[PDB]
């Protein structure tokens, strides 16, 4: 059934799954026309489709071409996310197929079963949990790819970095979720928090600066500070 | 017009002929029902005054030989049986007339109520659906599930309705799979209509006999198939014009007949409000979003 906090180390087993999150398929700008209508401009997109366990980012980057001609957006937006993640799983050899997708969106899980109908044994499944993955475009390079596409693309990254060198999966899959939520909050801060210190880099291959495990902590905490402060703000509490 | 009579009535019971009951009590003087209507199907039912659990009953056709009602002891229920011999079931069936033994089928001359819930139903359909080759009617109750519930246990026993599943590969051209999962035509017209059922005639069929099964013996199996027939038709964007226009005399009639207090258990709130207001058909079936809306506005 549906992935929650009871049943959470579950994303770190050794059954091969994938998160998938359809937030960025489908990106707009909204904009006032000559005659004083509104409009839209579709602009590139990303399915977000992550191993928990291994870091692995199938980034299927989704360009307006895809768009052109079609009705419905927000709603092929489903159908086409389907149909990629269903695209991928056929691409990948027997013993590298999930054993179930986990949706971050619920209007995700009739489209994803109608595409992987060929596959009865991989469970499709929703989420109780609130993941931050439509804070990825927040991700410089993830950002950059995404928006100099000119044609279909799909980018392997891994959004861990080299941090499985040194920590769990379980512990990487926080550090990722609270930058993430950190960057969704705010993002302008968040970045401040991450770029300040010009001395530490991003490696060519790594979406993240190169933190010792002390600068991790201090990260962490600066994060976690970040999202309280925001929340008493919003909440006025 | 044709008679069942009844060896006797050991046990107190309600006794259904099509939508007309009578009650009878244990060991009362009756020996069955006359004048029913040649050229329809009908259905007798049953349900025993000490348990109103098991509702059951039987299809049958009075063109198709001489059937009487005979309780059994031992099994403990009214069982139909056919009479091979002519002459001994006249002789019976005169005798039980003449000492005036028997209810009439209480048909109003002005009501084609009855024609019009089994229009399309056919003994020899409802005999593929419920398999007991060895007899020419048909037992069905309350407890027996369809092949369908049986995937998701004893096949002898089960309702053979035609599968209909909108997430399968019958369902689902591959390539096609947003169009067909949100506009089911391909489905309707070329699998189930072209392929399983040959004509819209069958497909009406099935309906009105599960939409019956599920009435007159509260059959949950039926339920799920009678809906899903009817939300096949409505989630088509391409359904033949006397379809949708019989479609919603079938569905107008079968509202109708529905006991007022059942309308909780029987009819899918999610089916008729997506088939009445969110479906290609939404503006298609006029006399049954009336009657619904007049009937059963709470539900909506």
């Amino acid at each position: 059934g549906a992935m929650n906090s009871s049943n959470y180390a579950e994303l770190f087993n050794n059954d091969i799954k994938l998160f998938v999150d359809d937030t960025n398929v489908y990106r707009v700008t909204v904009h006032k026309t000559f005659e004083g209508n509104v409009a839209t401009k579709a602009i590139n997109g990303c399915i977000f489709t992550l191993n928990p366990k291994t870091g692995h980012l199938f980034l299927k980057i989704i360009h307006t071409s895809v768009w052109a001609g079609q009705k419905r957006l927000s709603q092929l937006a489903k159908w086409k996310t389907a149909e990629e993640v269903s695209a991928l799983v056929r691409s990948l050899p027997k013993e590298e197929q999930p054993k179930q997708i986990i949706v971050t969106r619920k209007a995700m899980l009739d489209p994803l079963e109608v595409h992987m109908l060929d596959f009865p044994n991989i469970a499709i499944r929703p989420t109780e949990l609130r993941l931050p993955f439509s804070a990825a475009m927040s991700i410089d390079k993830l950002s950059d790819v995404v928006m100099k596409a000119t044609e279909p693309q799909m980018v392997l990254f891994n959004i861990y970095d080299d941090w499985l060198d040194r920590i769990s999966s379980y512990t990487a899959f926080s550090r990722l979720t609270l930058l993430l939520r950190a960057l969704k909050t705010n993002e302008e801060s968040a970045k401040m928090i991450l770029l300040s210190d010009p001395t530490i880099t991003i490696k060519s291959y790594h979406l993240w600066p190169s933190f010792t495990d002390e600068q991790w902590i201090t990260i962490e905490s600066q994060m976690r500070d970040l999202i309280l402060t925001e929340y008493g703000r919003k909440y006025n509490v | 017009m044709n008679t069942v009579p009844f060896t006797s009535a050991p046990i107190e019971v309600t006794i259904g002929i099509d939508q007309y009951s009578f009650n009878v009590k244990e060991n009362q003087p009756f020996h069955g029902i006359k004048d029913i209507p040649i050229g329809h199907v009908h259905v007798i039912h049953f349900q025993h005054a000490d348990n109103s659990s098991m509702r059951y009953g039987y299809w049958f056709d009075c063109r198709m030989g001489n059937f009487y009602i005979q309780y059994d002891p031992k099994d403990g229920l009214y069982k139909m049986m056919e009479e091979r011999d002519g002459a001994k079931f006249e002789n019976i069936v005169h005798n039980f007339k003449e000492r005036q033994m028997m209810v009439s089928y209480p048909k109003i001359d002005e009501d084609d109520t009855w024609y019009n819930l089994t229009e399309f139903v056919q003994m020899d359909k409802i005999r593929k659906i419920v398999r007991k080759d060895e007899n020419q009617f048909s037992y069905v109750d309350s407890s027996m599930t369809t092949v369908q519930e049986n995937e998701l246990s004893d096949p002898a026993h089960s309702l053979n309705y035609t599968v209909i599943n909108f997430k399968s590969r019958e369902a689902i051209r591959p390539g096609h799979e947003m169009e067909d999962f949100l506009d089911k035509s391909y489905y309707l017209n070329t699998v189930m209509l072209q392929g399983i059922f040959k004509n819209s005639s069958n497909y009406f069929g099935e309906l009105q006999f599960a939409f019956l099964n599920a009435m007159f013996f509260g059959n949950y199996g039926s339920s799920l198939q009678w809906h899903a027939m009817i939300e096949l038709i409505c989630s088509s964007a391409t359904v033949p014009k006397h379809m949708l226009d019989k479609l919603d005399e079938i569905l107008y009639y079968q509202i109708k007949t529905l006991p007022e207090q059942y309308s909780d258990i029987l009819l899918n709130e999610r089916v008729w409000n997506i088939c009445l207001y969110s479906s290609f058909q939404k503006n298609s079936l006029h006399n049954t979003e009336k009657i619904m809306e007049n009937k059963y506005p709470e539900l909506l």
